[PDB]
RNA sequence: UGCUC
DNA sequence: TTTAGTATATGTGCTGCCGAATTGAGCACGGTGTTTCGTCCTTTCCACAAG
DNA sequence: CTTGTGGAAAGGACGAAACACCGTGCTCAATTCGGCAGCACATATACTAAA
């Protein structure tokens, strides 16, 4: 996981700093270790190690566990450091599904990690008071309403609460409070009657103390999976099937967990009455849609029962496998052309096949299909079976069958995406560093204006800003800006493929 | 070289080294097997621990941590051969004090 | 036909242009049929049945086109449609039909329909790192470094 | 004006940290890329080709042609390495056993180590103790390997992990789809039935459907090692700073300098004497070129894998030229000297060039009895005494004696042969020039290579040594005869 | 037989396939702008601990004028173990 | 060890190299320091 | 290989 | 519900196919070096017809 | 007895291929000796079944 460690290091250096990213990388590479050994191996002061551990555990990146002799060991969560990159997508999806209030709520939750409901609503009000003007003030009523609406939808979840010290072993305080998680009050918001108005940054006891909240990344992952499946089925059959499957997934979200081979089956009557009235669709049309989706060779849904009229169930693992196959074939097509993608789909549909059979079923002349096969072999897109006639395994007396392993190929593609994002971040940082002189020059020549904007602001300071030699460098500045924008866009868009591959690799394991 | 016809010198075999060790003559053994036989001065980089040339480390593209070191030529040949075998000996130098 | 001759081989030379034209024409026909089926919007089942195209139908269509002089059998068009399926552009389904205008397979008929891809191009391919042929030799400090990369340079300049 | 930089420091090596280099580090260390399989040019000068083998940018091996990287002669050239890129990765014969061990240690699906959280913590606590020795490291490796081989299912991803063993030569087989006598699992059934098209097009696949386990070629092994979490690397008893799991599979070959590959230009014929390593590297480059040609021309998979296995075998021979699992049809015709053969053996580097090596300022002569000399004295002939010289430093005590010795010259027995000045290290031969002017200009600190005179301590030894008394330091006395004489009472020690 | 090559292959071999252009739309641009805003605002956040500067040359009267002032968040010591108190 | 000392060309720890020698030079440890007037 | 010891 | 039988399950315990070692050197010499199997280019010499 | 324009052959580079014409093909092990990996295989422990 060297690429993963590099990506985590880059993210922690770009987001938190240097003295903390070293501790994070050390925790990720060595795993759980006490504090003293971490400080000894890192080579820095103890106070810096304490600050790094505290600022990391604040964002739920690392956890602390008790062991024999009451020693505390800190273990980092590389998965969380990788999900950290998905913050822009989280903000975008919570702004699309909800109003800007929930957008700011999730933004504050992600930038602070753990906070109380009162603090987050106060910050949201203070930030939204700047959006509007004309003396209009922001009240906490609507903010708390939006917060509870996000809560009941499992988007925000209460952090693990420390058990009561008086009731649980009253006496000597342990080295660690041993925070535990309770599913009863996991999504129960506290009753806070106090209200207030946000301040406009003029620059001129807590009821919910101890109850910290955070962003439930599992709910965001489930929502992204649902959106991906909906987009896929929309591109395949029609938007009507997309709406049907969206309604089915919305109904199944509550009655199912985040990891299950099959969801709870639904009947035709409930799906019909729960579908929006905006579609002039009858019962027989819904039955036809369901029975034609069940016959789809991709197996997005399944009958799995006949009681209660039309009983159907959604296949999540099969849908994720189909999406992973789509991603793999698309990247193969974009990397080696349409003919190599044809050969890939041929060797994928046929579990085992040889060179002559591939040439016969693909109609690709010789000297070209074998070249693409060997190119894909050199890139770990497929593995050879090599069924031997004799235990000697001599090449001259054995058959070689081509076979694509979806799991290993998906893992390799995920590693490639991680290293690609790492290289993109490295290139962005290099472009920012090499041009930091022009950046500081622009910052200074623009702060000349930013200063004394209104007080003592004479007009004689507007015709001398562009008089400097920065005018011909504005072209290089714009080039750097557009390059950084495109690099960030590519990094964000590769995150979708990373999420698809991670979900496929996660939903195929048992963790037994 | 080996032979007299080839103008070769005598060989202090393993048994001669054993006798010199038994006597405890460390400086005599060093002068025989290091100074008078295959003495050489190499350049080692204190950062990566690899062998440099003319006070320059091509690996790190720097010359501030490169330092001279006395060594038997056979030992340098062994280090080079091991580096060829992917067995990289990284030398961490330090002051003689 | 296997040891010599063939509808694709012409004088011991594979006709790549011929198979390409066949694939393009078949895909255009299937896409037009699917578009007509979608625009009819009479009923989902009827829409899917109309978007479907039997091997005999597309074979007679190709024969009516008359692109090449060599006679193309039904199994030839079937192999062309199978190659198209391998391209990820069409979908085939085997339905049960005793006898009809095709009468090729006993009690089975293959119907082909143009289908859109599952998902658009992924995000990995949109970055030069995902389509790099020397991606294995990438390293922070060395001759091939992301800072002095030519692929990303040309990609940002474009 | 002038910057302060230290000229020389008395650096002493503390310890040698062994490790491995990744392909990127191999590229960084190397100076040029060797891609030409030929050695010399077509012209009659037979100069070495550029960017090819025997290029002078990777050192020099001739006294006339200097190095191209550093402008120095052969005596001062240390040599430079080169890197050769391979089309397909190959298993490192040295680390092949380590590769098998790691593959048995980690999972073949998620690349995680086959250990529970409790066992992971236990091993981390047992390894974090200071003063960990090599024996303890190997014992911990053995214990962890045993406990990992005890398990059969992965606790992280849930994928099945069968036995991983060695088949043939430089080939690894993972028995993922093993035969289950009890109720078979869905995975093995799916794998067996996925051969429908293969059986339809090739019936011979159905009888041989069994024994069709996973074959871990270098590509898959490297892809798996590149995705191993760094947290589990310490559990493999491999130092993270020394190397990485991906370094065991070699993709670049480090061609050594020419100092290790001496070339003799035999002008008496139309050929040159080269070592075996040069021929092995030439064959490896030729095989890489042939593999690239077959890939471009679209060859069959059988011959492609044959060429890949041949390249693996040639690389293994280049590393270790003495293997046992070499097929008979693939067996080498002649015998070549690999690095292992050059290291081990009686004439190896450790026993032949490090433990016991030849020295100068020494002689070998027959012995004869002479009881007229003391037991601590040995007779040296005048002929040998004039050849073995001793460097005496000119001081305030023996200034006149060295003056007289220089005045005598290399002809008269009491004298010297060379003078090394204190300021300049340019030696001066006493046979030429006015020796009197040199004697009159002997400054303090100069070195004079004086002849072996009476009173000089001299080691006297018999080559077959049983005890330490077989070699003794005596006082040399010059005599006109041609044999080494000593008191016969000292014959019993020398035997 | 394969031909001999005089010069080594190019360090960056050319490819006839180019990367697919990035997706366009208001969503992607908004996500880009939000990521840039996060980059700009998370460095000034107290959680972003900077390298403590050291080795001050001299003390001056302008120190109080150039003294960097920034509010520091107070970690909840109830949840955090005792080993991290200053 | 001794073998590594012989290979690396350094005096072995055994024998005469177990101890170190010091020079009996006329000196004065911790010489008087010049006082600082400005500080 | 032959030897010398 | 409980004692007896069947199966598995790993451990452990006895072989058999591997890989590694076998004194120190000194001195002479004779051999041979990678090549060689077939194809093509060049140069030379000589079967007759001409003085 | 000298000569020549055209022809054949012989020798020396030279490139495709892999040092054996064809595809075969043997023998001996040089003597321990400390690993081992297979198999096997045994015994007991645990769980299911009959009373
Ligand atoms: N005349 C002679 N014969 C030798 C020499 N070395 C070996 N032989 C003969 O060759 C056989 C042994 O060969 P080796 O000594 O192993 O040859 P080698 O050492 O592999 O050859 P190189 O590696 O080239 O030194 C013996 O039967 C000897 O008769 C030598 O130096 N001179
Ligand atoms: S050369 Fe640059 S663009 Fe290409 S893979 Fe390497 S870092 Fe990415
Ligand atoms: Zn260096
Ligand atoms: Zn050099
Ligand atoms: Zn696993």
């Amino acid at each position: 996981t060297q690429a993963e460690i590099k990506l985590c290091s880059l993210l922690l250096q770009e987001h938190f700093g240097e003295i903390v990213e070293k501790i994070g990388v050390h925790l990720i590479r060595t795993g759980s270790q006490p504090l003293r050994v971490i400080a000894h191996d890192t080579g820095t002061s103890l106070d810096q190690v304490k600050k790094a551990l505290c600022v990391l555990v604040q964002h739920n990146l690392v956890s602390y566990q008790v062991h024999k002799r009451g020693v505390v060991e800190y273990e980092a969560q590389c998965s969380r450091v990788l999900r950290m990159l998905r913050y822009p997508r989280y903000i975008y999806t919570t702004k699309t599904l909800y109003s800007d209030t929930g957008e700011l709520i999730v933004e504050e939750l992600l930038l602070n990690g753990k906070l109380t409901m009162s603090a987050v609503v106060k910050k949201v009000a203070d930030r939204l008071t700047e959006t509007m003007e004309d003396g209009k003030t922001m009240d906490y009523a609507e903010v708390s309403n939006t917060f509870v609406r996000l809560a009941d939808t499992h988007f925000v979840q209460r952090c693990p609460s420390v058990p009561t010290t008086e009731n649980s072993d009253p006496g000597p305080p342990p080295p660690a409070p041993t925070l535990v998680i309770n599913e009863k009050d996991m999504y129960l918001v506290p009753k806070l009657s106090l209200i207030g108005k946000g301040k406009r940054r003029r620059s001129s006891p807590i009821p919910d103390d101890g109850i910290y909240w955070q962003a439930n990344l599992d709910r965001f992952h489930q929502h992204f999976r649902d959106q991906a499946i909906v987009s896929a089925v929309a591109n395949r059959m029609d938007q009507t099937s997309s709406e049907i499957v969206r309604t089915m997934l919305r109904m199944s979200e509550i009655t199912t967990s985040s990891s299950a081979p099959f969801t709870q089956p639904l009947s035709s009557n409930e799906i019909f009455r729960s579908l929006p009235v905006g579609y002039n669709i009858s019962k027989q049309v819904l039955d036809q849609y369901l029975t034609l989706l069940a016959d789809d060779p991709l197996e997005f849904v399944g009958k799995s029962g006949d009681s209660g009229g039309g009983m159907y169930v959604i296949n999540l693992h099969k849908a994720l496998a189909s999406l992973a196959t789509a991603t793999l074939e698309s990247v193969v097509q974009e990397r080696f052309g349409s003919r190599c993608a044809r050969i890939f789909r041929l060797v994928l549909q046929k579990k085992h096949i040889e060179q002559k059979q591939v040439e016969d079923f693909a109609m690709i002349p010789a000297k070209e299909a074998k070249d693409m096969l060997y190119k894909m072999l050199s890139e770990n897109f497929m593995s050879l079976q090599e069924i031997p006639k004799t235990p000697d395994h001599a090449p001259s007396r054995t058959f070689y069958l081509y076979t694509v392993n979806i799991l290993s190929a998906a893992r390799m593609l995920l590693h490639r995406c991680y290293k690609s994002i790492a290289n993109l971040i490295e290139r962005r940082q290099f472009e920012t560093k090499e041009n930091k002189r022009l950046l500081e020059k622009s910052q200074r020549v623009e702060a000349i204006i930013a200063s004394m904007q209104a007080t003592g602001a004479e007009e004689a300071q507007l015709q001398e800003i562009e008089e400097m030699i920065t005018a011909p460098e504005r072209q290089q500045l714009e080039t750097l800006k557009r390059n950084v924008n495109k690099l960030d866009a590519s990094e964000i868009q590769v995150d979708e493929t990373i999420f698809l591959l991670e979900s496929y690799i996660e939903c195929t394991m048992k963790r037994q | 070289t080996e032979g007299r016809s080839r103008d070769g010198g005598l060989r202090l075999g393993e048994m001669e080294r054993d006798c010199l060790i038994g006597y405890g003559a460390s400086m005599l053994l060093l002068e025989r097997l290091m100074i008078s036989s295959d003495a050489f001065e190499v350049d080692v980089c204190g950062q990566c621990g690899l062998l440099g040339y003319s006070g320059w480390c091509h690996y790190c593209k720097s010359s501030c941590h490169v330092s001279s070191l006395r060594i038997p030529y056979a030992c340098k040949l062994l280090f080079q051969e091991l580096q060829s075998m992917n067995i990289i000996p990284r030398l961490k130098l330090s002051k003689y004090n | 036909r296997s040891v010599t001759g063939g509808a694709w081989y012409s004088d011991q030379d594979f006709e790549s242009e011929f198979v390409e034209v066949l694939n393009q024409q078949c895909f255009k026909f299937l896409q037009s049929k699917a578009e007509t089926a979608r625009e009819s919007k009479q009923n989902p089942m009827i829409q899917r049945n109309s978007s479907f195209a039997s091997s005999h139908e597309v074979w007679k269509y190709i024969c009516e086109l008359g692109i090449s002089k060599v006679e193309l059998s039904m199994e030839d068009i079937e192999t062309i449609l199978n190659t198209l399926i391998y391209d990820g552009k069409v979908e085939m389904t085997i339905i049960a039909a005793k006898e009809g205008t095709v009468g090729s397979v006993d009690g089975h008929m293959k119907l082909y329909r143009a289908v859109n891809p599952i998902i658009p191009p992924t995000g990995l391919v949109r970055a030069p790192c995902g389509l790099c042929p020397v991606f294995d030799d990438c390293h922070e400090g060395g001759e091939i470094s992301p800072s002095n990369c030519i692929y990303m340079t040309e990609w940002l300049e474009f | 004006k002038e910057q302060f930089r230290e000229t020389d420091v008395a650096k002493k090596i503390s310890h040698i940290c062994f490790g491995m280099k990744s392909p990127e580090e191999m590229r960084q260390q190397a100076h040029i890329q060797v891609v030409s399989k030929n050695l010399y040019s077509q012209d009659n000068q037979h100069a070495p080709l550029l960017y090819g083998v025997l290029d002078h940018r990777m050192g020099t091996s001739e006294k006339d042609r200097p190095c191209e990287t550093c402008g120095k002669n052969l005596a001062d050239c240390l040599g430079h390495y080169g890197y050769i890129d391979l089309e397909l990765p190959c298993f490192h014969v040295g680390y092949f056993r380590a590769v098998i061990g790691i593959l048995q240690m980690i999972c073949k699906t998620c690349c995680h180590i086959m250990l529970s959280q409790e066992e992971k913590k236990q091993f981390l606590d047992y390894l974090k103790r200071p003063g960990l020795t090599y024996l303890q490291k190997r014992g911990l490796k053995k214990k962890i390997s045993d406990k990992c081989r005890k398990k059969n299912i992965c606790h992280h991803c849930g994928a099945f992990n069968g036995t991983v063993k060695k088949c043939g030569l430089l080939k690894i087989i993972h028995e993922k789809y093993k035969t289950n006598k009890k109720v078979v699992d869905p995975i093995v059934s799916n794998f067996l039935q996925s051969f429908e098209t293969a059986i339809e097009h090739n019936k011979e696949v159905e009888p041989l459907l069994g024994r069709a386990q996973e074959n871990l070629n270098p590509l898959v092994v490297l892809n798996l090692f590149k995705r191993i979490p760094a947290e589990d690397v310490p559990l493999l008893l491999m130092n993270p700073e020394a190397g990485k799991p991906s370094d065991l599979i070699l993709t670049r070959l480090l061609v050594p300098p020419l100092c290790i590959r001496p070339s003799v230009v035999s002008d008496l014929k139309s050929g040159t004497n080269e070592d075996d390593l040069t021929m092995k590297l030439t064959e490896i480059i030729f095989l890489n070129d042939v593999i690239k040609k077959h890939r471009i021309s679209g060859a069959k998979t059988q011959m492609i894998m044959e060429d890949w296995d041949f390249l693996q075998l040639q690389c293994a021979l280049y590393i270790n030229s003495e293997l046992s699992g070499i097929p008979l049809n693939m067996a080498p015709k002649k015998w070549t000297r690999g690095f292992v053969q050059r290291l081990k053996g009686k004439q190896g580097r450790f026993r032949g060039n490090l433990s016991g090596k030849r020295v100068d300022f020494s002689g070998r002569t027959v012995i004869s009895p002479d009881p007229n000399l003391r037991i601590d004295e040995v007779a040296v002939p005048v002929h040998v005494a004039k050849i073995l010289t001793f460097p005496e430093k000119v001081n305030k005590a023996n200034i006149n004696f060295l003056r007289k010795l220089v005045q005598n010259g290399p002809e008269v027995h009491p004298g010297a042969n060379f003078i090394q000045q204190r300021h300049t290290q340019m030696k001066r031969f006493l046979k030429y020039g006015n020796r009197e002017k040199m004697a009159q200009e002997l400054k303090y600190g100069d070195i004079v290579e004086r002849h072996l005179i009476d009173g000089d301590v001299v080691l006297f030894n018999r080559q077959p040594s049983l005890h330490k008394l077989s070699i003794m330091a005596h006082l040399a006395r010059v005599k006109p005869h041609r044999t080494f004489r000593f008191n016969e009472c000292v014959c019993t020690p020398y035997n | 037989l394969p031909d001999v090559v005089l010069k080594p292959p190019p360090l960056f071999p050319d490819t006839d396939y180019k990367p697919v252009p990035l997706k366009t739309g208001e969503g992607e641009e908004y996500m880009l702008a939000l990521k840039q805003e996060l980059r700009e605002t998370m460095k000034r956040m107290p959680y972003f601990i900077e390298t403590p500067e050291e080795r001050q040359d001299i003390e001056r009267y302008s120190k109080r004028y150039m003294k960097v002032y920034k509010e520091e968040w107070i970690p909840d010591w109830r949840r955090l173990p005792r080993e991290m108190m200053p | 060890g001794v073998s590594e000392c012989i290979i690396m060309g350094i005096p072995m720890n055994i024998g005469t190299g177990l101890f170190k020698l010091l020079h009996k030079a006329d000196r004065d440890p911790n010489p008087p320091k010049r006082p600082l007037i400005f500080d």
